[PDB]
Protein backbone atom coordinates (compact mmCIF):
# COMPACT_ATOMS: atom_id res chain seq x y z
CA UNK A 1 0.00 0.00 0.00
CA UNK A 2 0.91 3.90 -0.95
CA UNK A 3 1.17 6.13 2.48
CA UNK A 4 -1.31 8.19 2.57
CA UNK A 5 -4.18 9.68 4.94
CA UNK A 6 -5.00 7.74 7.87
CA UNK A 7 -2.95 4.87 6.94
CA UNK A 8 -0.84 3.68 10.03
CA UNK A 9 2.95 3.35 8.94
CA UNK A 10 5.69 2.33 10.54
CA UNK A 11 9.23 3.54 9.12
CA UNK A 12 13.32 2.62 10.22
CA UNK A 13 15.21 6.13 10.27
CA UNK A 14 18.60 7.00 10.86
CA UNK A 15 19.62 10.68 11.78
CA UNK A 16 22.25 12.15 10.82
CA UNK A 17 23.65 15.55 10.50
CA UNK A 18 26.73 16.48 8.19
CA UNK A 19 27.51 13.37 7.83
CA UNK A 20 27.51 12.33 11.86
CA UNK A 21 25.06 9.52 13.04
CA UNK A 22 23.43 11.13 15.62
CA UNK A 23 20.64 7.97 15.62
CA UNK A 24 18.82 5.14 14.63
CA UNK A 25 15.59 3.79 15.18
CA UNK A 26 11.73 2.95 14.57
CA UNK A 27 8.43 3.98 14.89
CA UNK A 28 4.93 4.25 13.73
CA UNK A 29 2.78 6.56 13.15
CA UNK A 30 -0.99 7.65 11.84
CA UNK A 31 -0.46 9.75 8.54
CA UNK A 32 -2.16 13.30 8.22
CA UNK A 33 -2.49 14.07 11.29
CA UNK A 34 1.32 16.26 12.09
CA UNK A 35 2.67 13.53 13.93
CA UNK A 36 5.87 13.87 13.01
CA UNK A 37 8.04 17.12 12.41
CA UNK A 38 7.87 19.17 9.60
CA UNK A 39 8.89 17.85 6.39
CA UNK A 40 9.13 14.17 7.46
CA UNK A 41 5.84 12.86 6.42
CA UNK A 42 5.63 14.95 3.19
CA UNK A 43 8.79 13.35 2.33
CA UNK A 44 6.35 10.20 3.12
CA UNK A 45 3.51 11.01 0.93
CA UNK A 46 2.85 8.32 -1.43
CA UNK A 47 5.34 6.10 -0.81
CA UNK A 48 5.06 2.35 -1.08
CA UNK A 49 6.31 0.01 1.71
CA UNK A 50 9.80 -1.59 1.26
CA UNK A 51 11.07 2.16 -0.38
CA UNK A 52 13.93 3.32 0.68
CA UNK A 53 14.85 7.22 0.68
CA UNK A 54 16.36 10.31 2.10
CA UNK A 55 14.80 13.49 3.47
CA UNK A 56 16.10 16.82 4.76
CA UNK A 57 14.52 18.45 7.62
CA UNK A 58 15.63 22.28 9.19
CA UNK A 59 17.15 21.83 12.38
CA UNK A 60 14.99 24.82 13.18
CA UNK A 61 11.82 23.42 12.23
CA UNK A 62 12.33 20.51 15.39
CA UNK A 63 12.11 21.59 18.92
CA UNK A 64 15.91 20.23 18.98
CA UNK A 65 18.62 21.99 18.22
CA UNK A 66 23.66 23.09 24.53
CA UNK A 67 23.40 20.36 21.96
CA UNK A 68 26.07 18.85 19.18
CA UNK A 69 23.08 20.18 16.49
CA UNK A 70 24.30 23.32 14.91
CA UNK A 71 21.89 26.22 14.34
CA UNK A 72 20.96 26.41 10.78
CA UNK A 73 21.74 22.62 10.17
CA UNK A 74 20.31 20.56 8.27
CA UNK A 75 18.91 16.88 9.80
CA UNK A 76 19.46 14.66 6.74
CA UNK A 77 17.19 11.38 7.77
CA UNK A 78 17.66 8.11 5.57
CA UNK A 79 13.95 6.45 6.02
CA UNK A 80 12.89 2.48 4.93
CA UNK A 81 8.75 2.06 4.88
CA UNK A 82 8.73 -0.92 6.19
CA UNK A 83 4.39 -1.46 6.71
CA UNK A 84 1.29 0.05 5.58
CA UNK A 85 -1.86 -0.30 6.78
CA UNK A 86 -5.02 0.63 7.79
CA UNK A 87 -6.01 2.17 10.72
CA UNK A 88 -8.29 0.90 13.47
CA UNK A 89 -11.15 2.32 15.21
CA UNK A 90 -8.96 2.46 18.25
CA UNK A 91 -6.22 4.55 15.73
CA UNK A 92 -8.30 6.85 14.12
CA UNK A 93 -10.27 7.76 17.58
CA UNK A 94 -7.28 8.90 19.30
CA UNK A 95 -5.68 9.98 15.79
CA UNK A 96 -2.50 8.22 16.90
CA UNK A 97 -0.97 4.81 15.90
CA UNK A 98 -1.28 2.19 18.89
CA UNK A 99 0.82 -0.98 19.03
CA UNK B 1 21.63 8.51 20.94
CA UNK B 2 18.58 10.44 22.58
CA UNK B 3 18.67 12.86 24.54
CA UNK B 4 16.18 15.29 26.94
CA UNK B 5 15.86 18.52 24.83
CA UNK B 6 15.24 16.26 21.73
CA UNK B 7 13.56 13.13 23.02
CA UNK B 8 9.91 13.07 21.15
CA UNK B 9 12.65 13.47 17.71
CA UNK B 10 11.69 12.44 15.17
CA UNK B 11 8.16 12.85 16.87
CA UNK B 12 6.62 16.36 16.39
CA UNK B 13 7.09 17.85 19.96
CA UNK B 14 4.47 18.44 22.43
CL1 LIG C 1 0.87 8.78 15.59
Amino acid sequence: MKVGQDKVVTIRYTLQVEGEVLDQGELSYLHGHRNLIPGLEEALEGREEGEAFQAHVPAEKAYGAPGIIPPHATLDFQVEVVKVREATPEELLHGHAHP
Amino acid sequence: TRYWNAKALPFAFG
